[PDB]
């Protein structure tokens, strides 16, 4: 039984880390975000839009 | 916010599909003998029945006369290794005139009207060592990692 | 009419305020619309891009 | 059961062509015999056709007709002055004098009285109906 987080067919970003030693940075987290909506309107050529995060 | 709007084109043939709509000839009274026909791939005739009617058809060889190419049909070809087949012991579509697109597994696009040289398992090739009295009919494109090329088919 | 992949190039928001360039140059040009079209992505065949007015 | 063909009969019904505007110019034409054009009227349009002689390229096969011909033999025959059917292209059954079956696609020869001795090329039909020796010819117009 394969769970969502294994499915060999979706999109994986690799990211940096949001948190690393304590400290913040609240504008990659903004960046990969507007990059997924990006990816997810993009591939799909306009038909499905992001809804949930 | 900018409203967007995209594109994108469909292909322009299958492998084994039918050129257009110029005088054509389909013969289907045949029969597969000893083995599988691949779409869009050449076929000889080994046997025509004196009586009975009926030709046996199997796929190209060394030393052979080609005679037709094997065309789609979604109710005669059986869906098998991911793409269409004509299984052993079953009726085939077998063209023997007109424009028809097949199989290449050559490199550069051909030149009108020059004569088609084939391979050994049935596919066309420019340096083949095959002779056949077809033409070609300017037709060359490329599906999905696919080549295929138009061909012209005189009756035998 | 603008190629789909430079949008994000008109949302950057401007140094030292709260407004983007997109809205700016609304201002200053008021009755003109802008829209995206996948066409302008590749004009010569060769991936180049363009823009028209 | 049933008889496996008739000479001068179609074989199949692929592409074929069959001339009407035909006469012929001199004798009798057997059914299921190859034919010449001896003179083409240039405005007219009628050709005139003959049984194959000797040294000559054939035309066409002269086909059967319940309707065009009448004769109180037990074979169909053509006779002199009335229109007839010549097929130029397609599969046919014609006479012949050959005995055993030639390979698929070969090359076939004429004889002098129109039949069939040891270009059309063969088409894989070779039956016997009282002793005839049908063979089936495909034609192509050149």
């Amino acid at each position: 039984i394969v769970s969502v987080f294994n499915h060999p067919n979706i999109t994986k970003i690799t990211s940096g880390k949001w948190i690393d030693a304590s400290t913040m940075k609240p504008e990659t987290a903004e960046a990969e975000l507007t990059q997924a909506i990006e990816t997810i309107e993009t591939i799909t050529r306009g038909q499905h839009r992001a809804t949930n995060i | 916010q900018i409203n967007a709007s995209y594109q994108r084109d469909m292909a322009i043939a299958l492998p084994g599909m039918v050129a257009d709509t110029s005088k054509y000839n389909i013969d289907g009274a045949c029969v597969v003998n000893e083995g599988d026909v691949l779409v869009g791939a050449a076929v000889q005739v080994v046997q025509a029945q004196a009586v009975d009617g009926h030709k046996l058809v199997k796929a190209l060889t060394t030393g052979t006369t080609p005679y037709g190419v094997a065309i789609r049909s979604h109710w005669q070809t059986v869906n098998a290794q991911n793409q269409m087949i004509y299984e052993d012991g079953g009726a085939i579509n077998v063209m023997t005139s007109g424009r028809v697109w097949m199989l290449s597994k050559s490199t550069e696009a051909p030149t009108f009207g020059s004569a088609v040289k084939l391979d050994v398992d049935g596919q066309e090739k420019s340096d083949g060592t095959i002779e056949t009295t077809w033409t070609y009919a300017g037709g060359w494109t490329k599906y999905k990692d696919i080549q295929l090329v138009e061909v012209q088919l005189h009756q035998l | 009419l603008i190629p789909p992949s430079m949008r994000k190039v008109l949302a950057i928001r401007m140094p030292e305020t709260t407004m983007s360039y997109l809205d700016y140059f609304k201002s200053q040009n008021s009755g003109i619309e802008i829209d995206s079209i996948a066409e302008l992505e590749d004009i010569d065949g060769a991936g180049t891009k363009g823009v028209l007015v």
